[PDB]
DNA sequence: CTTGACAAAAGTGTTAAATTGTGCTATACTGGGAGCCGTCACGGATGC
DNA sequence: GCATCCGTGAGTCGAGGGAAGCACAATTTAACACTTTTGTCAAG
C-alpha cells in the first residue's frame, strides 16, 4: 500500500523492501567487522547473494585440468592472480591451491619410480611427499583386490590432478590434536592445535584436513545478514520511536522543502504509531488468524455436491507450505531450499 | 533473475551451484557415509543419542544463522571436543560428512526441477512440486549408497517421483482422500479412458467395472466416481456479467427460520397451558421425564430419587397424567394442529 | 406406593476386517512454459 | 518533467447457470456375545 508503512519507518524504498521480503537481497544486522572490497560493511546495508556468500564463506574456485596433463603447481602451494596453474589454465585469485583428485601416484622406492593409477572409485589416503614404510596403504578402494599398498619404504608423490581448487585461506601445520573442528568459526588469537603453539591469524571458517594433517582457515566473516520478514521484524523491534521522532523533528528544520516533506511523512507515521499504542513489529505476522468456518462454509447442496469458498483453498495452501517449511527446517535442509520455502510461505500469506 | 517471478528466481538460484562430476559425486557420497558411521561410533562411545549428536553436528555446520537451545548444543560440542585425538577424529569425520551432505543436496536441484516439470497441472503448483521433490531428494541422499557404483540420479529419481506423487495424492484436493483411494480413482480413470477410446463412446459403469477386474461392479464404480467429485467454489460466477456467484443461490438450512422459531414458541406456550390442568406433581413428573426442565430426559429411578418414590408408581402416575392430557385435548382440540 | 419377576434397549469387552498411513523401488536422466494489444483512460500520489 | 504505479468507473431485475504400485504397520469400524439398566406387567 503505497507509501509503504514498513518502508517509511525503516527508511527502505519499495524496491528494497520487496527485495528483502521476498529473499532477493540480504540485509545486514551485525557486520561483525566484515570488510567488503576493502570497505567495512555497515548495518542496514543490502547485500546480494554473491556478496553475502563471499563475506560469509570466503572465496574459492575450481579449475578442471584437461585429462592427461600434469599441473605445474604442487599440492599446498600459494598462487597469485593470473598465475598459470597447468600448462593450459591460469588462476583468477591468490590463495592456496590444492589437488582435487590426483589420477596417478608416483612413489619412489629405495633399493625405483613405480607408478600407480587412481580411478574415480579410488581415493588417496596419504599426503604428498610422505615417507611410507613397507606395508602401509597408499590408495583406498571399494574392492581390496584393486587396493594399492606399498611394496617397500618410499616417498609418495601425487601427480595428474583432475582439477585444482584455489581457495583464499590460511594453512597451519599441526602435530598434536587440534582444538577446533570442521565448520567452526575462529578469530585472530584463538587456539587451533598443539596446545596454543598454532593460533589463528585471521577470521574465517576452520576445517581440518587429516590427509594433509593441516588446519585451513578460509578468510570469511561471521556476518549477520538475513532476508525475509524476520529481518524486517528484527529491524522494527530494534526501532526506537522516541529517538526517531526526535531526529525527524530536528530534520524538520532543514531549509530544503523536499527534506521537510519527507520528514513530515515519516513523522506522521511515527506519531500515529506512538499515539495509537501499536507496535511497528506488529505489522509482521507471527500467527495468522483463521476465519470461523461458517463464514467460509463447506456446505452440501440439495444434490449432494459440496460447495466451498476460496478462503479454504488459501488457508490450505498456507498450512501446507507452513508444515512443509517446518519439516524442512527439522531435516536441516540447505539454505536454498529453506529460502524458497520461506518465500513461498510469504507469497501464500500475501 | 526476475524479482516478480518466483520460478525464475528459484531457477537462477539453483543455477549458481555447478553440477557434480562423477569423482565429486562419489567423494561426497563417501563422505556422507563416513560421517554417518562416525556419528554412530561417537554415539556408541560417548553414550549419547545418535540423533542428538547428528543434530549438534548439523547445527555447528549450518552455523549460527539458524534458529534444543544453543547452550546445550555448545555444551555437547565442548564435550565432544574434550575427547582425545582418536575420537575427535570421528567428530571431524562427522562434520565433514554433514558438510558433504549439504553440498550433495545443493547440487541436485536441477534434477528435481527436471523431474517435477512433468507433474504440473495435477492440483499442485510447479514450486510446490519442486519443494516436495526436494524432500524426496533429501531422503534419497540419506538412503543413497555409493558402494553399488550406481550414479546418484538413478536412485534419486525414484525418491523424487515418490515424494511428488505422494504430495499430489495428499494435497491436490480440498477434501483429502487417502492414498489408496486416490490410486483407485486414477486407475479407474485410466480404465475409463482406455474403454472410451476403444469403444468410440463413453463407457457405462458395467464395462468399466468389468475391465477393472474382480470385485468390481457398476455400483462400486458409481460410488467411487461420486467420491471423486471435487467441491465447487462458492465464488464461481453464474452469468455473463460475472456479478452473481454460486453462493447467492444456496439457502442456509441450518439456522431455524422465523416461522420455525415462532411455531416452536407457540407449541411451548400451548404445552405450558395444557400442563396447568394437571396436578402439581404429575405435571412435574411429565416435564422431568420428557426433559422439559433440565433439557434431558430423566429415568424413572432418577425421578424417584428426586421424589423418594419407586419406579412403578412413577410410571403409573405418568400414564394417568398422560391420559388426563389426552382427555383434555379431546375435549378442547387446542393442541392437535402443532403435531403436523 | 411396594417388590418381583422379566423382554428389551443400551452399554461393554474383544476380534477379524476394512480402511488408512508410511516406506520403498539402484542403468541414467540435472534451469518452465504459456505467453501473445483495440494493451482502458484518466486523475492522484510518489519519487526520482 | 516524467515516469511509474494504483484505484476508479449507476441502479433494480431475470436466466441459466449447476507415476504407479506393492508390501506392511496402525487405526478405525463393524460385529458380536455378554452384562446390564430401563421399561413394563402382576399383583400386594
Amino acid at each position: 500500500d503505497v507509501p509503504s508503512k514498513i518502508g517509511t519507518l525503516l527508511d527502505l524504498s519499495a524496491t528494497e523492501l520487496e527485495q528483502v521480503l521476498y529473499f532477493s537481497k540480504y540485509i545486514v544486522l551485525d557486520p561483525k567487522g566484515a570488510i567488503l572490497n576493502g570497505v567495512p560493511v555497515e548495518k542496514r546495508q543490502l547485500l546480494t547473494d554473491e556478496e553475502y556468500r563471499e563475506l560469509r564463506y570466503g572465496k574459492q574456485e575450481t579449475y578442471p585440468l584437461p585429462p592427461g596433463v600434469d599441473a605445474l603447481v604442487k599440492d599446498g602451494e600459494e598462487v597469485v592472480k593470473g598465475q598459470e596453474l597447468a600448462p593450459g589454465v591460469v588462476s583468477r585469485l591468490d590463495g592456496v591451491a590444492l589437488y582435487r583428485f590426483p589420477r596417478r601416484v608416483r612413489v619412489e622406492y629405495v633399493k625405483e619410480p613405480k607408478d600407480y593409477r587412481v580411478q574415480p572409485h579410488m581415493n588417496v589416503v596419504v599426503p604428498e611427499g610422505a615417507r611410507v614404510e613397507a606395508g602401509d596403504k597408499i590408495v583406498a578402494a571399494i574392492d581390496p583386490e584393486e587396493e594399492v599398498i606399498a611394496e617397500a619404504e618410499g616417498v609418495v608423490h601425487l601427480h595428474e590432478p583432475a582439477s585444482i581448487l584455489v581457495v583464499k585461506a590460511r594453512v597451519y601445520p599441526f602435530e598434536d590434536d587440534v582444538e577446533v573442528s570442521t565448520g567452526d568459526r575462529v578469530a585472530p588469537g584463538d587456539v587451533l592445535a598443539d596446545g596454543g603453539k598454532v593460533k589463528s591469524d585471521v577470521y574465517g571458517r576452520v576445517e581440518v584436513d587429516l590427509v594433509r594433517n593441516v588446519v585451513r582457515v578460509v578468510e570469511s566473516y561471521d556476518i549477520d545478514a538475513r532476508m525475509g520478514a524476520e529481518a524486517i521484524q528484527q529491524l522494527l523491534k530494534e526501532l526506537d520511536l522516541e529517538a526517531l521522532e526526535k531526529e525527524l523533528l530536528e530534520e524538520m528544520k532543514h531549509p530544503s522543502r523536499a527534506r521537510r516533506a519527507k520528514a513530515r511523512k515519516r513523522l506522521e507515521v511515527v506519531r500515529a504509531f506512538l499515539d495509537s499504542g501499536n507496535r511497528p513489529e506488529w505489522m509482521i505476522l507471527e500467527a495468522v488468524p483463521v476465519l470461523p468456518p461458517d463464514l467460509r462454509p463447506m456446505v452440501q447442496v440439495d444434490g449432494g455436491r459440496f460447495a466451498t469458498s476460496d478462503l479454504n483453498d488459501l488457508y490450505r495452501r498456507l498450512i501446507n507450505r507452513n508444515n512443509r517449511l517446518k519439516k524442512l527446517l527439522a531435516q536441516g535442509a540447505p539454505e536454498i531450499i529453506i529460502r524458497n520455502e520461506k518465500r513461498m510461505l510469504q507469497e501464500a500469506v500475501d | 533473475i526476475s524479482t516478480s517471478d518466483p520460478v525464475r528466481q528459484y531457477l537462477h538460484e539453483i543455477g549458481q551451484v555447478p553440477l557434480l562430476t562423477l569423482e565429486e559425486e562419489v567423494e561426497l557420497a563417501r563422505k556422507v557415509e563416513e560421517g554417518m558411521e562416525a556419528i554412530k561410533k561417537l554415539s556408541e562411545i560417548t553414550g549419547l543419542d545418535p540423533d542428538l549428536i547428528r543434530e549438534v553436528v548439523r547445527a555447528k555446520i549450518l552455523g549460527s544463522a539458524r534458529v534444543l537451545d544453543p547452550k546445550t548444543v555448545e555444551e555437547i560440542d565442548q564435550k565432544l571436543k574434550s575427547l582425545p585425538k582418536e575420537h575427535k577424529r570421528y567428530l571431524h569425520i562427522a562434520r565433514e560428512g554433514e558438510a558433504a551432505r549439504q553440498h550433495l543436496i545443493e547440487a541436485n536441484l536441477r534434477l528435481v526441477v527436471s523431474i517435477a516439470k512433468k507433474y504440473t497441472g495435477r492440483g499442485l503448483s510447479f514450486l510446490d512440486l519442486i519443494q516436495e521433490g526436494n524432500q524426496g531428494l533429501i531422503r534419497a541422499v540419506e538412503k543413497f549408497e555409493y558402494k553399488r557404483r550406481f550414479k546418484f540420479s538413478t536412485y534419486a529419481t525414484w525418491w523424487i517421483r515418490q515424494a511428488i506423487n505422494r504430495a499430489i495424492a495428499d494435497q491436490a484436493r480440498t477434501i483429502r482422500i487417502p492414498v489408496h483411494m486416490v490410486e483407485t480413482i486414477n486407475k479407474l480413470s485410466r480404465t475409463a479412458r482406455q474403454l472410451q477410446q476403444e469403444l468410440g463412446r463413453e463407457p457405462t459403469y458395467e464395462e468399466i467395472a468389468e475391465a477393472m477386474g474382480p470385485g468390481w461392479d457398476a455400483k462400486r464404480v458409481e460410488e467411487t466416481l461420486k467420491i471423486a467429485q471435487e467441491p465447487v467454489s462458492l465464488e464461481t460466477p453464474i452469468g455473463d456479467e460475472k456479478d452473481s456467484f454460486y453462493g447467492d443461490f444456496i439457502p442456509d438450512e441450518h439456522l431455524p427460520s422465523p416461522v420455525d422459531a415462532a411455531t416452536q414458541s407457540l407449541l411451548s406456550e400451548e404445552l405450558e397451558k395444557a400442563l396447568s390442568k394437571l396436578s402439581e406433581r404429575e405435571a412435574m413428573v411429565l416435564k422431568l421425564r420428557k426433559g422439559l426442565i433440565d433439557g434431558r430426559e430423566h429415568t424413572l429411578e432418577e425421578v424417584g430419587a428426586f421424589f423418594g418414590v419407586t419406579r412403578e408408581r412413577i410410571r403409573q402416575i405418568e400414564n394417568k397424567a398422560l391420559r388426563k392430557l389426552k382427555y383434555h385435548e379431546s375435549r378442547t382440540r387446542k393442541l392437535r394442529d402443532f403435531l403436523d
